[PDB]
C-alpha cells in the first residue's frame, strides 16, 4: 500500500517523506532496528558512490591503462594482484586519512552522509526541490551501479570475461 | 489465553489455532492411522529389511516420523473429546 | 443449505464472496484454516496451472528457438534443468513467493490486502468493482478447469507417447 516498490506491502514506520529515495522499500523492516536512518543512508551513499568510481574504473581499465607496464592488466580481479603492493597501500592510506574525520563525522552528525564536497559548487543557487532531484539522481544511479558492479565482480570470477 | 489450567482437561487454546477446531472424532482415527503407518514404515525400513546405503526410502522415513507425531495427535485427541469438541 | 451440495449443509465460513462462493466444502477444509489463506492458495495454483497448461501445449507445438529446446514437455524438465533454465525460473519464483509469505502475512493479521491481490493491472483490464469481481470469478473458474486440464495432460502423456490428443 503505502511502499511504492512492493504497492502491495505497508512500509515501515520509519520510511516517509524526507530522505529522498525513499520508496518504502524495506520488506524485512531493517529499519525498525535502527534508531534513526542517518548512519543507514551513510552507509547506502557511500556504498552508491565506491560502487560507481568502482563500474568507472572498471569500463577505464577495461578500455585504457596507464603508461606503466605495471598497469597494462585489462583484468581487474587479475590486476588486483599485478599491480605492486605500494600502490594498493598508497590508496588504502589515502582512503583511510579521508575515513577517520568522516569516522568522528558520521556516528554522531544529522547528515553523516553531507562530507561537506562540493569543489565546483554545484549546488549552490539550488532551489530545494532541485536539490532533492539531485540526490535522488545520486541514490538511483548509486543503486545501479552496486548492482551492477557486483554482477562484473560475479562474471568475471565466474567465467574470466571481465566485461560482456 | 490463559494456557493455565487445574481441572481435568487443559482448554483447547493449547492445542494451537490449528488443533483447536479440530473434533476429535477426526484427531482420534487419524492419530491411530498415523500411529499404524508410521510404526509399519519403521518396520519395513528396517526390523524386517535391514537398512543399506541403497535402501533408505524417503517415504518410510518421512514416515516413520509419523510416530513421534501420532503421540501429539492423539494426546491433541483426548484433549479435544474432553473440552466436548 | 450449500448451493453447490444441495444435500450437505452450507459450510459455515462461506457466506458471501467475489472469488466464486458456491458454498462447496464438503470435508469443512474453511473451519480448518482461515478462509483467505485458502484462498490465496487457490488463486496461486489457478494461475500456476493455467501458465503450465498453456505452457505445456504451446511448447509441444512451436518451441525451438535453439538446440537444446527440441524436446517434448515430458523430457522437457531434465533436459532443461541440465541447461540451467529451470534454475533461473526457480531464482525469481524463490524471490517472489519469498515476498510473498510476507504479503500472506501482512493479511491474516490486519492490513487490507485481499487473497491473491498483487496489484499488477498494468493494462487495467479491470475498471469497477463489478468488472472486479466478474473477472475474479472468471480467472478462478478458468483455474479449476486448467488445474485439472493439466493434471489430466500430465497423467496422459506419462501413461502414453503422443501429441495434443494425449
Ligand atoms: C550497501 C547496501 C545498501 C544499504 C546499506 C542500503 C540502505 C538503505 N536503503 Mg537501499 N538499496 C540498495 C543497497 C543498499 N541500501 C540496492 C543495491 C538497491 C537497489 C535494489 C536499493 C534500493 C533501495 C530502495 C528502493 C529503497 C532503499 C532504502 C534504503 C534505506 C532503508 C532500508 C534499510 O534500512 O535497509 C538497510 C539495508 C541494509 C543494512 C543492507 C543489508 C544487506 C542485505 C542482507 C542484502 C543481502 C544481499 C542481497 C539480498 C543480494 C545482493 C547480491 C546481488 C544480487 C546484488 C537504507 C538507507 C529505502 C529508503 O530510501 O529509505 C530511506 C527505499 O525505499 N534502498
Ligand atoms: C573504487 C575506485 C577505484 C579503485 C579502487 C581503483 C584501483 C585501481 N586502478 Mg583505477 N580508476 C577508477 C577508480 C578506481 N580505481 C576510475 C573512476 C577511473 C576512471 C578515471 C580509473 C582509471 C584507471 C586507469 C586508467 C588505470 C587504473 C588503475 C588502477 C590500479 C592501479 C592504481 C592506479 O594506477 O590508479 C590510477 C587511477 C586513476 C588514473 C584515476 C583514479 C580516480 C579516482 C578514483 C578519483 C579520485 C582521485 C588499481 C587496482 C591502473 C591499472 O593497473 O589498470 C588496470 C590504470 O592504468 N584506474
Ligand atoms: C584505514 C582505512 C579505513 C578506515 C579507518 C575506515 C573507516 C570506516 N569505514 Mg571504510 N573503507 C575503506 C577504508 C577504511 N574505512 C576502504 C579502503 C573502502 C573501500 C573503498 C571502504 C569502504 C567503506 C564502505 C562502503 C563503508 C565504510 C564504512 C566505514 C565506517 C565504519 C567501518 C566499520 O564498521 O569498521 C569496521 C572495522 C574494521 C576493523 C574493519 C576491518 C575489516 C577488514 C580489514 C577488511 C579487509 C568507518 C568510518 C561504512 C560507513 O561509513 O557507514 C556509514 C560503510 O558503509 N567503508
Ligand atoms: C545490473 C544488471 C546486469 C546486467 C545487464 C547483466 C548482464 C550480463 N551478465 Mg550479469 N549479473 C548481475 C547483473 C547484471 N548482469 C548481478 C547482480 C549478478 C550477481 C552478482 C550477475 C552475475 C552474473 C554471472 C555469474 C554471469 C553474468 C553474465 C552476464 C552476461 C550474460 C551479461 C553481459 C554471464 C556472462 O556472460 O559472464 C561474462 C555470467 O556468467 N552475470
Ligand atoms: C509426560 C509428557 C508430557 C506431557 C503429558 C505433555 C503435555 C503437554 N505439552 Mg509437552 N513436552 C514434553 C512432555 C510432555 N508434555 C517434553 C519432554 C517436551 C520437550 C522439552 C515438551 C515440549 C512441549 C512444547 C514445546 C509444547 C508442549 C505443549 C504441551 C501441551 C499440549 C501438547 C499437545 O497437544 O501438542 C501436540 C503437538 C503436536 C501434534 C505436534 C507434534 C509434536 C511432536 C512431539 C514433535 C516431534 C519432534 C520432537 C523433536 C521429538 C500439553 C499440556 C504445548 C503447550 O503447552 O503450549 C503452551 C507446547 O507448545 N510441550
Ligand atoms: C508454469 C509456467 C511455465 C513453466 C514452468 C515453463 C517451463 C519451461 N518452458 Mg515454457 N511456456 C509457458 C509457461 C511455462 N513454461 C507459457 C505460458 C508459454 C507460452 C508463452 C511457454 C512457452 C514456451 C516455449 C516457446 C518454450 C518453453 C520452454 C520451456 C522449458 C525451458 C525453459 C525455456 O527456455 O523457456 C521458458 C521449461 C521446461 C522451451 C522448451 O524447451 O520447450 C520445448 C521453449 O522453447 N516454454
Ligand atoms: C483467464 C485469465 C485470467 C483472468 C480473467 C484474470 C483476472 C484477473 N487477474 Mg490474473 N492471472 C492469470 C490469469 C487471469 N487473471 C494468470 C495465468 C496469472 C499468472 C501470471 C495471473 C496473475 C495475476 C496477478 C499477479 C494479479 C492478477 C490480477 C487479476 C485481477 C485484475 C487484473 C485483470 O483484470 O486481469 C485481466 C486478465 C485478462 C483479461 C487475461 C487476458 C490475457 C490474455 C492472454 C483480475 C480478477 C491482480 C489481482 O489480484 O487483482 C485483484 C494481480 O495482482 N492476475
Ligand atoms: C535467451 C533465452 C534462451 C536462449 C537461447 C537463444 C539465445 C534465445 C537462442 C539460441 O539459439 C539458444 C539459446 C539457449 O542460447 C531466453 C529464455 C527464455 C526466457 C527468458 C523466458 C522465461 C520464462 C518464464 C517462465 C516459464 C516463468 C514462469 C512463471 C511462474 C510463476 C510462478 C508464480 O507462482 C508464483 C511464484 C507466484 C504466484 O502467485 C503465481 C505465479 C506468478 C504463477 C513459475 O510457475
Ligand atoms: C549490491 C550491494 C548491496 C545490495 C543490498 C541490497 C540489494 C539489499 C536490499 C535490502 O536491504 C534492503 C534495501 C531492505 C531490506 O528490507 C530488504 C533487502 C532486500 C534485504 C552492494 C554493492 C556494493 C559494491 C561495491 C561496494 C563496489 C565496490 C568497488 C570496489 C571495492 C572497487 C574495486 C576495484 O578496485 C578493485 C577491487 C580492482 C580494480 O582493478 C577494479 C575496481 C573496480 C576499481
Ligand atoms: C560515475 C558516476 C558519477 C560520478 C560523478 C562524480 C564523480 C561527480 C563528482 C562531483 O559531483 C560531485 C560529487 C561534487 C561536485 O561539486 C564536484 C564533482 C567532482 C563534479 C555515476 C555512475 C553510475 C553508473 C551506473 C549507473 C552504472 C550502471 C551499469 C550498468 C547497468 C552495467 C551493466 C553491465 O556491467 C554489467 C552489469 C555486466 C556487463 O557484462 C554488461 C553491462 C551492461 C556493461
Ligand atoms: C494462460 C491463461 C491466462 C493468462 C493470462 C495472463 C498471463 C494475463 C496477464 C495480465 O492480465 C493480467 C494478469 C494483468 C493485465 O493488466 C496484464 C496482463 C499481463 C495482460 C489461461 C490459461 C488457461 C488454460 C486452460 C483454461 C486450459 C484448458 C484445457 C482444457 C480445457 C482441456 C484440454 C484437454 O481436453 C483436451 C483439449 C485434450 C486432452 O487430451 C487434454 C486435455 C488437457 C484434458
Amino acid at each position: 500500500a503505502q511502499s511504492k516498490a512492493l504497492p502491495f506491502l505497508k512500509a515501515p514506520a520509519k520510511l516517509d517523506g524526507s530522505l529522498a529515495g525513499d520508496f518504502g522499500f524495506d520488506p524485512m523492516g531493517i529499519s525498525d532496528q535502527v534508531a534513526n536512518l542517518k548512519y543507514v543512508r551513510a552507509a547506502e551513499l557511500k556504498h552508491c558512490r565506491v560502487a560507481m568510481l568502482g563500474f568507472l574504473g572498471w569500463v577505464v581499465q577495461q578500455y585504457v591503462h596507464l603508461p606503466g607496464e605495471i598497469y597494462a592488466e585489462s583484468n581487474p580481479l587479475k590486476a588486483l594482484t599485478s599491480v605492486p603492493l605500494l600502490s594498493q597501500i598508497q590508496i588504502f592510506l589515502f582512503i583511510g586519512a579521508i575515513e577517520l574525520a568522516t569516522l568522528d563525522q558520521t556516528y554522531t552528525a544529522d547528515k553523516p552522509w553531507d562530507l561537506g564536497f562540493d569543489p565546483l559548487n554545484f549546488s549552490k543557487g539550488k532551489s530545494e526541490q532541485q536539490m532533492k532531484d539531485l540526490e535522488v539522481k545520486e541514490l538511483k544511479n548509486g543503486r545501479v551501479a552496486m548492482i551492477a558492479i557486483m554482477g562484473l565482480i560475479a562474471q568475471t570470477l565466474y567465467t574470466g570475461v571481465p566485461l560482456f | 489465553e490463559s494456557t493455565y489450567w487445574e481441572g481435568k482437561a487443559p482448554p483447547s487454546v493449547v492445542l494451537g489455532p490449528f488443533l483447536s477446531k479440530i473434533p476429535s472424532g477426526v484427531l482420534g482415527p487419524a492419530s491411530l492411522v498415523a500411529l499404524i503407518v508410521g510404526s509399519y514404515c519403521t518396520h519395513e525400513s528396517n526390523i524386517f529389511n535391514t537398512l543399506t546405503v541403497d535402501t533408505i526410502y524417503p517415504a518410510y522415513v518421512l514416515g516413520s516420523f509419523l510416530t513421534p507425531i501420532s503421540w501429539g495427535l492423539h494426546v491433541a485427541a483426548w484433549i479435544q473429546k474432553m473440552n466436548k469438541a | 443449505k450449500s448451493k453447490a451440495v444441495p444435500f450437505l449443509p452450507r459450510p459455515a465460513a462461506l457466506d458471501g464472496s467475489v472469488v466464486g462462493d458456491v458454498g462447496f466444502d464438503p470435508v469443512g477444509f474453511t473451519s480448518w484454516l482461515p478462509l483467505s489463506y485458502l484462498q490465496e492458495a487457490e488463486i496461486k495454483h489457478c494461475r500456476i496451472a493455467m501458465l503450465a497448461t498453456l505452457g505445456w501445449i504451446v511448447a509441444d507445438f512451436v518451441h525451438l528457438p535453439g538446440a537444446v529446446h527440441e524436446v517434448s514437455s515430458l523430457a522437457a524438465h531434465d533436459v532443461a534443468v541440465k541447461s540451467g533454465a529451470l534454475a533461473q525460473i526457480l531464482i525469481w519464483t524463490s524471490i517472489a513467493e519469498a515476498i510473498s509469505v510476507i504479503a500472506i502475512s501482512q493479511m491474516l493479521e490486519g492490513s487490507g490486502r485481499q487473497p491473491g491481490d498483487f496489484k499488477f493491472d498494468p493494462l487495467n483490464f479491470a475498471k469497477d468493482e463489478k468488472s472486479l469481481k466478474k473477472m475474479q470469478l472468471s480467472e478462478l473458474k478458468n483455474g479449476r478447469l486448467a488445474m485439472l486440464a493439466f493434471s489430466g495432460i500430465v497423467t496422459q502423456a506419462a501413461l502414453t507417447g503422443h501429441a495434443f490428443p494425449y
